[PDB]
């Protein structure tokens, strides 16, 4: 009987960015989306390296770490199976279901040094690849005669176990602002005072009129909720010339992704896993 | 069953696919934990 | 439960903590709370809170106060009578506010609670009051910026 | 483990109040539920607590009027929330399409 | 159901301030009754000027005769407290003190340690 | 040490950019008129580049 009815309205979308504007819901929903995106939407990334000839200057466990953090395309992530489940395997090598292996090999045999980048990781499922963006993520540098040869086993995980496996470079929201200027107290101020009210705003929300020379909010979106314009007013005397307070439905969310999962399908994928969560806590009867 | 010094694999568990070496009671290739597990949980 | 009375100073050795005092001060600064906030703090209490302080108003509905939260944090039955606070069955009557007298007041309160019932009741009261206060502050936040260390050039010349 | 994810324990002293323990959940679930339990007339008190900050378990307490039992409300909320999400999914999907 | 009814006029403000971040202990006097009453009220939500007229009522229960808390909706302001000292009336609404100087005849029906309510309305 | 793969605060992937920092800097770009054109905009991320000591060039030579 009681049920909110949220309503989205996207403003920019790309494969990495997305700025949608939810209206009509409680913050407790948006926070939940944030939180779950940051740390449940699953992704696939490397999780057991096995090295056979390191000759480089960097030790083995600094090659491992570095490898894991590399972002690996994982559209298939939600359909795999956390290894700890899959009982179709001993946990080694490709298992269509749970793991995908990535051999890498390099040895410098010239003079000028060879950057073992990431475009040199080759895989065997042609789905899980490394994400391409213009040259890739140096994993080591090798000088003549030095060699690296490794075989790795990717797996699927949730970013609450390590952040190798987390698909977001910051998701965040801003209670959209509501600004009301008293417009008659603001007639009291002399021109100068105004132009020292304008320019006490850290960002730029406010702005003078060409003509009437009145403060005219000119971008409500950019108001970090500092208290500066307000407190300058108090000091100038006139209190409450400007009062600015959160609207407490409208949010403006901004998701950005590591590239593993497109932005779109990060959000949709969150909503989906939330449902699957909720629908496990029903107490039946 | 097996013998001292063998290289086996942890089939099922939180530590799956890890390779380990059987001190007597297996020991992992690069971590300091000495775990003990039955034969059903170990593979070549 | 036996070394509470100090053989050196005579008062309870379980003195006040920095975070505890800070949270209590920033909580007493705002006498009235919201509905969801009040319910979320009581959760860490011991018993429920049937009666609300502020029933109906112009814009606010059921609004509680920090006094009832301290009451539900207090033991079941107690009678302090320390010339400044009265309690009768987990029902605080008055609570004075000052600059530093709150610490002495709560010290007298805990000493009376210890001498009346026992040490276990005081231990339970502390174990029920500490996480509640830690949670109260956490929502609010406290920090010091560069504005707090203001030179006030006029006062500087003075 | 297999202990039921959700468990119910009636509170003896106060009628129409009970506590539910949900294992393996945290503030993502608790805050969403709490705020919808507070959208209901019948419910009187609602909150969640983590028993210790380091253990993943939440305990949720609901006190309700005579008109509804605690269990009814809890279940109602979840159902309601789910239905909300579906509205959003549908909405989002519509928009992405439009953008393209 | 109402045990007491009286109209009070704002006589004086004890703290002599408006936004001192504390509850104001307003002092009022009765009309044609010669009774002085002190009360702590939240001024940020309920504005009160100097020398204002407002109605005040006492009620043990809001609904009909029976269990406390049909409901009185005429009073926009409400408080919950408990009387603790019959002798001058001394009642605190969960920390907010209230003092009365009424004659004993008009407040003879009050019992010790009872649950009461404070209904207030700005005429 | 070699540029870390991902910023340690927000997890952006910056480990792709070292070279184009340096290059741009070897034109005439104030750091920060460059770190902008590499499009890093939060300051958790403009740290990790402005404050990295390379140390692999050397470790290779010796
Ligand atoms: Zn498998
Ligand atoms: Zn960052």
């Amino acid at each position: 009987t009681y049920q909110r009815f949220p309503t989205v309205k996207i403003r920019e979308l790309k494969d990495d960015y997305a700025k949608f504007e939810l209206r009509e819901t409680d913050v407790s929903m948006a926070n939940a989306l944030r939180r779950v995106m940051i740390s449940e939407v699953p992704t696939m990334a490397i999780h057991l390296v096995k090295i056979e000839v390191n000759s480089s200057v960097l030790n083995d466990e600094f090659i491992a770490q570095r490898l894991s953090l590399i972002p690996l395309t994982s559209e298939r992530a939600m359909s795999m199976r956390f290894c700890q489940d899959c009982e179709d395997c001993n946990g080694d090598e490709h298992c269509e279901f749970c793991s995908v292996e990535f051999p890498l090999s390099a040895k410098c045999v010239t003079d000028q040094t060879l950057d073992v980048t990431s475009r040199d990781l080759y895989s065997a499922d042609p789905t899980v690849t490394p994400v391409d963006f213009h040259k890739g993520i140096i994993i080591a540098k090798l000088r003549r005669g030095q060699e690296l040869k490794l075989k790795a086993l990717a797996r699927k995980g949730i970013g609450k176990d390590h952040a190798k496996w987390s698909p977001a470079a910051t998701v965040t929201y801003m209670y959209e602002p509501d600004i009301i200027i008293n417009e008659e107290m603001m007639n009291t101020l002399t021109d100068e005072e105004k132009i020292d009210l304008i320019e006490s705003s850290p960002t730029k929300v406010f702005g003078i009129d060409p003509v009437t020379g009145q403060v005219v909010v000119v971008d409500p979106e950019a108001y970090t909720y500092d208290e500066e314009v307000i407190k300058k007013a108090e000091a100038m005397g006139k209190p409450g010339l400007i009062e600015i307070h959160p609207k407490h439905d409208s949010f403006v969310f901004t998701v950005e992704s590591t590239g593993a999962l497109k932005a779109s399908q990060l959000v949709l994928n969150a909503i989906d896993i939330l449902k699957q969560k909720l629908d496990a806590i029903r107490l039946s009867d | 069953t097996y013998s001292i010094g063998q290289k086996l694999r942890i089939r099922v568990g939180p530590l799956k696919g890890y390779l380990c070496r059987v001190i007597a009671t297996v020991k992992l290739d690069s971590q300091h934990k000495i775990f003990t597990v039955k034969s059903e949980h170990l593979a070549e | 439960e036996k070394q509470l009375l100090s053989s050196h100073t005579g008062q309870l050795i379980l003195q006040m903590g920095s975070d505890s005092l800070l949270s209590l001060r920033v909580m007493l600064e705002r006498v009235f709370l919201d509905k969801a906030t009040a319910q979320q703090l009581a959760m860490y209490g011991s018993l429920s809170l049937p009666p609300p302080a502020l029933r109906k108003s112009s814009k606010s509905g059921p609004a509680w106060t920090v006094f009832q939260i301290l009451q539900l944090a207090f033991p079941e039955r107690l009678s302090c009578k320390g010339d400044r606070f009265l309690v009768d069955g987990s029902d605080l009557l008055k609570f004075d506010f000052g600059v530093d007298a709150m610490g002495s007041i709560i010290n007298e309160i805990v000493t009376s609670i210890f001498l009346e019932k026992g040490p276990k009741e005081t231990l339970g009261f502390f174990d029920s009051l500490q996480p509640l206060l830690m949670e109260s502050l956490f929502a609010e936040g406290f920090s010091l910026s560069l504005e707090d260390l203001s030179m006030s050039r006029a006062d500087m010349d003075v | 483990e297999g202990t039921k994810k959700v468990s119910y324990d009636r509170d003896t002293k106060i009628i129409n109040a009970a506590s539910f323990t949900v294992e393996r959940e945290d503030h993502t679930i608790g805050n969403i539920v709490r705020m919808q339990l507070h959208r209901d007339e019948n419910v009187l008190f609602a909150g969640y607590q983590l028993p210790h900050p380091l253990k993943y378990k939440i305990i949720v307490r609901i006190h309700t009027t005579s008109q509804s039992s605690p269990m009814q409300a809890y279940n109602q909320a979840i159902n309601d929330l789910d239905k909300e999400l579906d509205y959003l999914k549908n909405q989002f999907e519509a928009e992405v399409a439009k953008f393209s | 159901i109402i045990l007491f009814e009286d109209i009070f006029v704002v006589d004086q403000l004890d703290p002599d301030g408006k936004k001192f971040d504390k509850v104001t202990r307003v002092q009022a006097t009765s009309h044609n009754l010669e009774m002085f009453m002190h009360l702590d009220v939240n001024t940020e939500v309920y504005p009160l000027a100097v020398g204002d007229k407002f109605t005040l009522a006492l009620a043990p229960t809001l609904n009909l005769d029976g269990t406390p808390d049909t409901l009185a909706d005429k009073y926009e302001y409400i408080m919950h407290g408990k009387l603790y000292k019959i002798s001058e009336l001394y009642v605190s609404f969960g920390g907010l003190l209230m003092l009365l100087k009424g004659d004993p005849a008009h407040i003879s029906h009050f019992e010790l340690d009872q649950r009461l309510f404070l209904l207030m309305r700005k005429l | 040490m070699i540029i870390p793969v991902r910023c340690f605060t927000c997890g952006k992937v910056i480990g792709n950019k070292w070279d184009q920092y340096l290059d741009l800097l070897q034109l005439d770009y104030t750091e920060g008129d460059a770190l902008d054109a590499l499009q890093l905009v939060r300051y958790c991320c403009r740290r990790m580049l402005m404050t990295h000591v390379d140390l692999i060039e050397k470790l290779l030579n010796y």
